[PDB]
């Protein structure tokens, strides 16, 4: 938003043919500076930065250096390098590196999105449970009344499942326990599957049409770990000369892929490289100057996001030749104008008011509509699969009339059983591989001796007893 | 029952919608916009479109589109491809067909007493491939649908899909009597 | 976040554990059949 | 602030109907069929009297099914292993389509009555949708143009730098372009001229958010002229 | 020129993390905010199971 063209600006002439936030930053100095003031662009196009091997700065900055220009203001971020040819400001804008990548559709809740009101360690408590309850009213029911007699009742082991199954599905059941304690297991699991069913029933609506931003790529360390989407930076820029100066192992993993990319990943200008995120499908990055950033996202069509954070902290400097004496009073400028709020009102007024897109202005959508068949297919498909299965195993049972465990064999069959239930409960207790979580890890014991911090959380092997990585 | 649902596979009229024209025959032209995209009798295979010079000239529609910016997941695969290879609703042609087959062959071929039952699975099983049929066919057009979610499109069905339902009505009644003939012939054995 | 701040995912010793409460079960429901064919040879 | 008032939507002598899509109201009916006829085929199988041992014949078999969807059972129970597993699955199908239509009528009985897409000027300012434009030569264009709070200046930079141009002739004019562009136009008129357009035909109009100030209308006179103190 | 060497290298950003986070002695150590439709939890239905 720093210098763009008028409507009109064809038939306009001179300092009326740029227009900006930096064009009225440049208003704000001359009238406090009491200066005349020529708005010219640079014919390279460039942003500055040292040119290889030939020590001549190119753009912007050579424009600086070279004697041709009295001033630059401009996004021209203050580095090092830059600081060592020409002198800066204190900075106007407060900026970050950041990552700019293809808006993802709004995923759809899957096949399956009807089990996800109630989480993973939950239905799986329900159905040890189902199968606890069902196991318990046997045991209580058929336990030796004091022939046919034990066979009064009519709770076997397949019934107690039916039964058990027909209370939790909220339907009514042929049979009734028609026993205390038998009636004390129905009753107890009908409250269960009344407060159960009450919780899942509260807002399942919700979640079968709810949409997720899948975010494929949070921040820095999960870019560096596939080669799937690339990603590259402008050409003679300020974010190039900072990964290539840079000593952070992450952004040594960036700068490394930077030089060995093939076709060049470097644009050399903004516009190609919001051009080349939209047209990429996806499969590219861009690390850019999150002002900027943040107006492309919030401008139509609206197809880009930025996900996470500012990996750095930077900032733009109106920019004067080494040695100048306009430089002392834009210092003098740029002071008086962020305690004046000017430069919080500039930024505040080309920013929010030219949103001009439906992500920036109105990010929230609502919509109450009916559910369709898309959202709800699964149960369609478990359904027609349930049928297909009932239909076999009929089948497959008039091939076992067409055609017994012994009591020893019996004996048998428990005995492995008990010697497989002990053994397995006793690994459990006695290994320590339970939950795979990031945790405390053991470079040292504590994590508070000079900034241990868990040696980077690694992930790890966490057990009942005690943690391991 | 194998002569409905063969027809409702074969037309073209299961969708009526704002759909594809023949302006872009495949799609990859300049400026065309399918002239604003005029009313189709969208087909299982085929993408006609009424209304227009073009009426009832087309091409085969491709079910995995290049150039909508997606990348397939594994739920969205399977949906896609079973739907681009439309195995559900021919597999119910061809049990419909193996059925018929058997009920020809139960009227001869006495004492077999057992092939009037196969019948009546393969016009059950016939049925059931049908519905998923349908299922697969709903839910792969929610994918893509228009400017409004499902709403702008309007996607109207045509007699073809009524036809694919008719099928499985009268498939499965044909399944119960079927079956009401196996269990009389058990009660004369 | 989204369950992924600890991505807390259960090993195979969870797992065992609830292997284990299967088994018991199934040799409760072994053992009083048993009984009940015990008590039945006891009654004839 | 006039706007276009949003389409006034009738609820259907059906509307009960509604919160599931007709595609699966057709789909449950088929399901209802199907599974049915396959509760019917387990049981009613080949017996090994003993054929009639289940009561679940065709027409059973569909009550016990629709008994099953309605939540409120029947008194057959299938006894059979394979005709429990239909019977469990149908049940499990009921489970989550009917509270499907339970969760989504509470939201269709919770909808928000809303008819301002748009509201008070605050919300004018932010949203890029719908233009707003004044009468040319008139003191809703002059007011706009001298003003100093935050939200009236962002309002007169918009209506300056937009193609086409909001500024109107005529009032009637005004009212025209609103009901024309179908609730994408707003027209910014005084609280009176919005009260009785908003009361003749065809009453398309809705008068929303309020009074942005208050101002008066007076009988003008030339200045020096003898007659204004009389009228007074 | 040493301000902006120890801000290039990220050094200033180390600084700044370490010191206030990391001799704080809260036990949350960060906050975010959870989506308006999220599933339960075990433990928000913990009661009944018991
Ligand atoms: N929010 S912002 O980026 O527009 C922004 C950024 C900055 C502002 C004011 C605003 Cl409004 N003022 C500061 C100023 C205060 C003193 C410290 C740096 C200069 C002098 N510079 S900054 O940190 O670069
Ligand atoms: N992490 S932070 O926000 O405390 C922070 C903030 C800043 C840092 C470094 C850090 Cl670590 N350095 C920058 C510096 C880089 C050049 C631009 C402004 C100075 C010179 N100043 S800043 O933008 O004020
Ligand atoms: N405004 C930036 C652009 C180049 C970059 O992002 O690295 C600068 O001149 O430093
Ligand atoms: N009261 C206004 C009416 C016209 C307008 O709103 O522009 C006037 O006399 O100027």
């Amino acid at each position: 938003p720093y210098v763009m063209m008028k409507k009109n600006h064809e038939m306009l002439e001179g300092n009326e043919r740029y227009e900006g936030y930096c064009v009225d930053l440049a208003a704000e100095i001359a009238k406090h500076c009491g200066f005349k003031y020529k708005l010219t662009i640079v014919g390279d196009g460039k942003y500055g930065a040292r040119d290889a091997d030939t020590k001549i700065w190119n753009g912007m900055v050579g424009e600086l250096v070279y004697g041709k220009a009295d001033i630059a203001i401009a996004p021209l971020t203050i580095t090092l390098v830059r600081e060592e040819v020409i002198d800066f400001s204190k900075p106007f804008m407060s900026l970050g590196i950041s990552i700019m990548i293809k808006k993802p559709q709004k995923s759809k809740p899957g096949v399956f999105s009807f089990l996800d009101p109630l989480a993973y360690e939950i239905w799986m408590c329900i159905v040890f449970a189902y199968i606890g309850v069902s196991v318990v009213l046997f045991l209580v029911s058929r336990f030796s009344p004091y022939q046919s007699s034990e066979s009064t009742n009519e709770f076997g082991i397949f019934n107690s499942l039916w039964f058990s199954l027909g209370a939790f599905m909220q339907q009514g059941c042929d049979i009734s326990p028609r026993s205390l304690s038998g009636r004390i297991v129905g009753g107890v699991w009908w409250f269960f599957t009344l407060i159960i069913i009450s919780s899942y029933t509260a807002n399942l609506a919700a979640f079968l049409t709810v949409e997720r931003m899948v975010s494929p790529i949070e921040s820095a360390e999960d870019l560096s770990k596939q080669t799937e989407i690339a990603y590259g930076t402008l050409d003679s820029g300020s974010t190039k000369e900072f990964f290539r100066r840079s000593k952070i192992a992450v952004f040594d993993k960036m700068w490394t892929y930077m030089r060995s990319a093939e076709p060049s990943v470097f644009v050399r200008t903004t516009a190609e490289g919001v051009a080349r995120v939209r047209k990429s499908k996806g499969k590219y990055a861009y690390l850019l100057e999150s002002t900027m950033n943040e107006y492309i996202e919030q401008r139509k069509p609206c197809d880009t996001m930025k996900v996470g954070g500012n990996l750095d902290s930077k900032g733009y400097g109106i920019a004067t030749p080494k040695g100048s004496s306009l430089g002392t009073p834009v210092n003098l400028a740029v002071l008086k104008l962020s305690e004046q709020g000017v430069l919080d009102k500039l930024k505040n007024k080309w920013w929010y008011d030219k949103g001009e897109c439906g992500a920036k202005d109105s990010g929230s959508k609502e919509k109450t509509s009916a559910l369709s068949l898309s959202n709800v297919a699964g149960v369609f498909y478990i359904l027609v699969g349930g049928l297909g299965l009932a239909m076999l195993v009929a089948l497959i049972e008039f091939c076992y009339k067409s055609r017994l465990f012994d009591r020893g064999v019996q004996m048998l069959l428990t005995t492995v059983g008990a010697f497989a239930a002990f053994s397995l409960m006793t690994i459990a207790v006695g290994t320590d591989y339970w939950l795979y979580s990031r945790g405390v890890c053991k470079t040292k014991s504590v994590s508070e001796d000079e900034t241990s911090k868990k040696n980077e959380e690694v992930m790890t092997h966490s057990g009942l007893w005690r943690t391991c990585c | 029952a194998f002569s409905l649902m063969t027809i409702a596979v074969g037309t073209d009229y299961w969708l009526y919608s704002r759909g594809v024209c023949k302006t872009k025959s495949v799609s990859e032209d300049e400026t065309s916009k399918k002239n604003e995209e005029v009313m189709t009798h969208s087909g299982l295979w085929r993408t006609c479109c009424l209304e227009g010079n073009f009426k009832g000239l087309c091409k085969q529609i491709d079910h995995f589109p290049e150039d909508a910016d997606y990348e397939a997941d594994t739920a969205e695969y399977f949906l896609r491809a079973v739907r681009a290879s439309s195995i559900f609703p021919i597999l119910s042609v061809i049990l419909l067909f193996m059925g018929g087959l058997c009920i020809a062959a139960s009227e001869f071929y006495k004492t077999r007493h057992n092939i009037i039952l196969s019948a009546g699975i393969f016009f059950v099983s016939a049925g059931l491939s049908n519905i998923i049929g349908i299922i697969v066919y709903i839910s792969a057009n929610a994918g893509d649908p228009s400017k409004s979610d499902s709403k702008k499109n309007s996607y109207s069905y045509g007699w073809s899909f009524y036809f694919g339902a008719l099928s499985f009505i009268i498939a499965e009644m044909v399944g119960v009597l079927a079956v009401h003939m196996f269990i009389d012939r058990h009660k004369q054995l | 976040s989204d369950s992924k701040k600890n991505s807390y995912s259960y090993g195979w010793s969870f797992y065992f554990g609830a292997l284990s409460f299967i088994i018991a079960e199934m040799v409760g429901v072994l053992a009083v059949h048993m009984f009940i064919d015990r008590h039945k040879q006891l009654t004839g």
